[PDB]
RNA sequence: UCGCCUCCUAAAAGGUAACGGAGGCGCCCAAAGGUCCCCUCAGGCGGGACGGAAAUCCGCCGGAGAGCGCAAGGGUAGAAG
RNA sequence: CGCGGGGUGGAGCAGCCCGGUAGCUCGUCGGGCUCAUAACCCGAAGGUCGUCGGUUCAAAUCCGGCCCCCGCAACCA
RNA sequence: GGCGACACACGUGCUACAAUGCCCACUACAAAGCGAUGCCACCCGGCAACGGGGAGCUAAUCGCAAAAAGGUGGGCCCAGUUCGGAUUGGGGUCUGCAACCCGACCCCAUGAAGCCGGAAUCGCUAGUAAUCGCGGAUCAGCCAUGCCGCGGUGAAUACG
């Protein structure tokens, strides 16, 4: 959930980027 | 049967040490090793005379042989405990089935410990036998695991015709018993 | 079958059963799966005595783990309390080590509650 | 943290690195508590300020990596009851 | 040995991370045994591997260069 | 308070009083009985997972201080346990 | 002196009889409702059982001493 | 140095306790605002935070930008779990004279309480309530889950 930092939702809810949710497009 | 690859190692290549280090003048007065006792303490089955006989099967399985069962000398109040009941399983193991069994226990069981930095060289009972104890039972070969209902664990007296502690650690270094140092 | 320590897994996956063990999961799972070339979607449950040997070999050699790793932490905080240090004196005293906010909600690092009057 | 770094004030960076050679060592007292300690800091004993005094602490080499700060705590507990 | 209740005993072969005990004379032949310390991984046969003490070692290290 | 048992008083046989000093009985057990065979305590020190002053186990020391259904006495392991 | 009853959370009272388990009302503490307090509701804490000895495996409970309490009695003189 | 204290007590909130759900992959559809002391495409290094390089824009003219839920496919199979991510260990990144007290962020490990919450009690009548993301002011950085706004999807129910 959107406290997992480890996760996609995570990372999205706390607007950050990383191995789990990398920047690409 | 009479082999038994820890007995042999016992009288090729343990005894001549022992006489080499200490030095002795008679084949007698170099130590041997009686007598493994195993006992397994159980209030845990107390009021449940049932989960016993499991204990003893799984102690059997280890040893080779059926323990005995030992029951309360007297009546203590704080843990339940009637002056009757079944305390736990304890299986005398000598001579052969004694050294199959300890066999076992160097190369498979201690081994199989979670940790395990070796057994402690505090527990010589200063006229040279040695005791310790395990926590839980499917450390042995014969414990498939999924035969175990509850841990249990229990007490194992080595006794040894050493007179003294220093011999009967030397005996059991030699044998392969790892210690703590 | 069992892995450092004894820690069996078993049934369910092969890379989930991996995280019951102390000191893997996720990321350390999924990578000793490709380094012994094995399957993460196969269930520990069947699976070759062969692929059962090169994983428990491979993790029980890479990396500490349960037995000595909870007892490497248990040093470290040692360490950390009889240095004198303020990271120490939280631990010795049962507080919140990283900053935050003790006047309320310590509760997961204070116990349960315990009231008083007023 | 920083690295590319270890930052430490120069008042007793100086005073330390003196104490080494000199031959002679004793009681520094420092306002400095954002400076990370050692190598040459092991075996002063330096006296760090909480906001109200200058507290001994002698150094050891597992002191190492943390600030003085660290060993100079600024509050005051003793608990409730 | 009293006959009647009791366990076989009979002569085995047994398995490790090495190789046979011979050795066996036991309960229910060919056993399985998950890892010993003894055949000198973990333990005996001081292997030392993973090894530990690094944490004092390490504050003094990356950190006078920087 | 009144019958019964144990101890002391009771003066080294028995016996011996007092509203002299202290306690117990009015049951119990089909095994707590008969016999044959076997076994030997309590305590202390040392060792031993959960086991702690004490559960169970192992070592040494321990002529009886334990046990003998219950009071006390006498007896008792060369057994009465 | 004599016979009978008693002593248990802060208060008052059960449990003792028949060994193992300490309960009831009130108070106290924390929350609630109310502008607020009381009432009311939801939660909690709190006694080693006068004391010293003994019996038993185990004592608030059975037994003895001592200490306080209440009651009865103390007549022919 | 403290305003950041911690036996405890209250208010407002964020995240949940899972299968109308979680994870991964692929694939769509917004609005309003900010930025040439800044916003930073694209390439390279790094698992990553980020760091090198480096073009465009005084900006309907380049940038922040990926919208998210949704859609498709695959996995998890009811388990304190691929739920949930509090705590703690180690390793780093950036701002800043400086992150011990007191920073935010990335990675490895750790994985707590929690299985819809006593008495009680709040909001909401339609593009609302729920739910999903986005921008801005303050600002070095940030404890923002706050606040002021923007649109995506989009109920129920009013006898009285
Ligand atoms: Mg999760
Ligand atoms: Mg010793
Ligand atoms: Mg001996
Ligand atoms: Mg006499
Ligand atoms: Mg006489
Ligand atoms: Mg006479
Ligand atoms: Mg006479
Ligand atoms: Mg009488
Ligand atoms: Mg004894
Ligand atoms: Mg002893
Ligand atoms: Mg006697
Ligand atoms: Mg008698
Ligand atoms: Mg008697
Ligand atoms: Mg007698
Ligand atoms: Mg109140
Ligand atoms: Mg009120
Ligand atoms: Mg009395
Ligand atoms: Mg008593
Ligand atoms: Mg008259
Ligand atoms: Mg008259
Ligand atoms: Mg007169
Ligand atoms: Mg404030
Ligand atoms: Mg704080
Ligand atoms: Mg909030
Ligand atoms: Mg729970
Ligand atoms: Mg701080
Ligand atoms: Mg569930
Ligand atoms: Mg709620
Ligand atoms: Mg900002
Ligand atoms: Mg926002």
């Amino acid at each position: 959930g959107k406290g997992d930092r480890r996760t996609r939702r995570g990372k999205i809810w706390r607007g950050t980027y990383g191995k789990y949710r990398p920047r690409k497009k | 049967p009479l082999d038994v690859a820890l007995k042999r190692k016992y009288y090729e290549e343990v005894r001549p040490e022992l006489i080499r280090r200490f030095g002795y003048q008679n084949v007698w007065e170099v130590p041997r090793l009686e007598k493994v006792v195993i006992n397994q303490g159980l209030g845990e089955a107390k009021e449940d005379a049932r989960i016993l006989e499991k204990a003893a099967q799984e102690l059997a399985l280890i040893t080779g042989q059926k323990p005995a069962v030992t029951r309360a000398k007297k009546s203590i109040s704080n843990f339940k405990l009637r002056k009757g009941m079944p305390i736990g399983l304890r299986v005398t193991l000598r001579r052969d089935r004694m050294w199959i069994f300890l066999e076992k226990l160097l190369n498979v069981a201690l081994p199989r410990i979670r940790d395990f930095r070796g057994l402690n060289p505090n527990s010589f009972d200063g006229r040279g036998n040695y005791n310790l104890g395990l926590r839980e039972q499917l450390i042995f070969p014969e414990i498939t695991y999924d035969m175990v209902d509850a841990l249990r664990g229990m007490d194992i007296a080595v006794v040894t015709t050493a007179e003294t502690d220093e011999e009967a650690r030397a005996l059991l270094e030699l044998l392969g018993f790892p210690f703590r140092k | 079958a069992r892995i450092a320590g004894v820690e069996i897994p078993r049934n369910k996956r092969v890379d989930v059963a991996l995280t019951y063990i102390y000191g893997i999961g996720k990321a350390r799972a999924k990578e000793a799966l490709e380094k012994t070339g094995i399957n993460p979607a196969t269930r520990v449950k069947d699976l070759t005595e062969a692929e059962v040997v090169r994983l428990r070999e491979y993790v029980e050699n890479t990396w500490k783990l349960e037995g000595e790793l909870r007892a490497e932490v248990a040093a470290n905080i040692k360490r950390l309390m009889d240095i004198g240090c303020y990271r120490g004196l939280r631990h010795r005293r049962g507080l919140p080590v990283r900053g935050q906010r003790t006047r309320t909600n310590a509760r997961t690092r204070k116990g349960p509650r315990k009231t008083v009057a007023a | 943290s920083l690295k590319k770094g270890v930052f430490v004030d120069d008042h007793l960076l100086e005073k330390v690195l003196e104490l080494n050679a000199k031959g002679e060592k004793r009681l520094i007292k420092t306002w400095s508590r954002r400076s990370t300690i050692v190598p040459e800091m092991v075996g002063h004993t330096i006296a760090v300020y909480n906001g109200k005094q200058h507290v001994p602490v002698y150094i050891t080499e597992n002191m190492v990596g943390h600030k003085l700060g660290e060993f100079a705590p600024t509050r005051t507990y003793r608990g409730h009851g | 040995m009293k006959e009647g209740i009791h366990p076989k005993l009979v002569p085995a072969r047994i398995i490790c991370g090495c190789g046979n005990v011979i050795e066996t004379y036991s309960t229910k032949p060919e056993i399985y045994v998950e890892v010993c310390s003894k055949c000198h991984p973990f333990y005996t046969g001081q292997q030392r591997f993973v090894d530990t003490e690094g944490r004092v070692e390490r504050f003094q290290r990356r950190y006078g260069d920087s």
